[PDB]
RNA sequence: UAACAGGCAAGGUGUUGUAAGUGGUUGAGCAGCUGCCAUACUGCGAUCCACUGAAGCUUAUCCUUUGCUUGAUGAUUCGA
């Protein structure tokens, strides 16, 4: 987590073009890679995978 | 009244019975707190005060045509930090409260030291009558 | 091989660290133990008298922080236990913890 | 729209965002200052022993 | 935006300490507890070694 | 076999807040000494200053990685 600083765009609340400290979290987010597929049907019990 | 806005959520650092100074120059020398005004409650919870908190008050030192009587007062400094908006956590040296009328007028003429600033956007004639906001 | 010796520096202080004082330690002669027997893959740890003199100088609650040892590996003699190779680890004086490496080589 | 990310040092009170502003207000410590000097003075006494 | 320590004499972005207001009423900006609590045990921080208001009495 | 780990190490980042040694007279003074030559050193002195934001600790549940070093084996069971 760090912590922003940012002006903000609300209006009228008092804090309106103000600057407000936020927290922030930080996710680590390197690309997905696509391997695969999968179909389902609708039953009378739920979802049902078909295919893969 | 006096409210215009919307005031966030402080640190409320002044519960039921707290004695707060009192710089008002009405002669009192104490506040004490007796409830404050707009506390709906929880079992077990005592009424707790921050800055600009209207609260119900006595005097324990001072004038006796003003002592061992209910008054209301607004509470204009803390010791409990509080934070800002702008991530400022900010406190102050003493308690301290001023008596006030029932419509956020102010009893005395003169406030002896700092008003914080979330007290003096609240009520205007706390704000006319302190040297130094914030 | 099988008769190797190693100039090592075990950091005791990371060892011994989670466990409670006046208890730390007569653990770091069991961590001398669990520190040779990784190193060195023998089972079978004999700790100089004279580490234990290092372990106890400043008594049941304070430790060194770094030490500084030597790990001699070597054949059992005397009736050869089931595990032929056992540990002998040595205390090395050294007044500088500093850019002193790990040293495969010793005679 | 972010003005400012604090990136100062979570493993304690950090107080410095960039390791460039910890040598701005900070100067060289025994450190960066013995480290400058003891790469371009000793390819200048590598030689001493050799001359 | 940028603080000073009202003890340590360091620079301060936002978020980070305290600001205690006294009744004179002067408010000290302070950088982290440490240099507040100095503040409050009443040393000099012309005295404690790591500050900017030592390393400028001396160079250091 | 060693694209990987473990131990160290180095650097980062912190945390205490100026190590030990040496030098200075830094220093309140000295029923302490010392020539004619007017002189002076001290193993005398809390403290102070210089080297010195030094030194200590910092993953054990901190961060990084060309550094040094190590790493051929196990056991129990399971069939459409």
């Amino acid at each position: 987590m760090t912590h922003i600083v940012r002006e903000a765009d609300r209006p009228g609340s008092k804090i309106n073009k103000k600057e407000v400290v936020e927290a922030v979290t930080v996710l680590e987010t390197p690309p997905m890679i696509v391997v695969g597929a999968v179909g389902y049907i609708e039953t009378p019990f739920g979802l049902r995978a078909l295919v893969n | 009244g006096g409210t215009a806005g919307g005031k966030f959520r402080i640190s409320l650092g002044l519960p039921v019975g707290a004695v707060m100074n009192c710089a008002d120059n009405t002669g009192a020398k104490n506040l004490y707190v007796i409830a404050v005004h707009g506390i709906r409650g929880r079992l077990n919870r005592l009424p707790a005060a921050g800055v600009g908190d209207m609260f119900v008050a006595t005097v324990k030192k001072g004038k006796p045509e003003l002592r061992k009587k209910v008054m209301p007062a607004v509470v204009i400094r803390q010791r409990k930090p509080f934070r800002r908006r702008d991530g400022v956590f900010i406190y102050f040296e003493d308690n301290a409260g001023v008596i006030v009328n029932n419509k956020g007028e102010m009893k005395g003429s003169a406030i002896t030291g700092p008003v914080a600033k979330e007290c003096a956007d609240l009520w205007p004639r706390i704000a006319s009558n302190a040297s130094s906001i914030a | 091989n099988e008769v190797v010796t190693r100039e090592c520096t075990i950091h005791l202080a990371k060892r011994v660290h989670n466990i409670g004082f006046k208890k730390r330690a007569p653990r770091a002669i069991k961590e001398i133990r669990k520190f040779a027997e990784r190193e060195m893959g023998t089972t079978d740890v004999r700790i100089d008298t004279r580490l234990n003199k290092h372990i106890w100088s400043k008594g049941i609650r304070s430790t060194p922080f770094r030490i500084r040892v030597r790990l001699a590996r070597r054949r059992n003699d005397d009736e050869d236990s089931p595990n032929k190779l056992y540990t002998y680890v040595t205390y090395v004086p050294v007044s500088t913890f500093k850019n002193l490496q790990t040293e495969n080589v010793e005679s | 729209k972010l003005k400012f990310i604090d990136t100062s040092s979570k493993m304690g009170h950090g107080r410095f965002q960039t390791p460039a502003d910890k040598l701005a207000f900070m100067g060289p410590l025994k450190k960066d200052r013995l480290k400058e000097e003891a790469a371009a003075t000793t390819a200048a006494a590598a030689a001493a022993t050799t001359t | 935006k940028i603080g000073l320590c009202a003890f340590s004499g360091y620079k301060i972005y936002p978020g980070h300490g305290k600001t205690m207001v006294k009744i004179d009423g002067k408010s000290f900006t302070f950088l982290d507890k440490k240099c507040e609590r100095s503040y409050l045990m009443k040393r000099n921080p012309r005295k404690v070694t790591w500050t900017v208001l030592y390393r400028r009495k001396h160079r250091k």
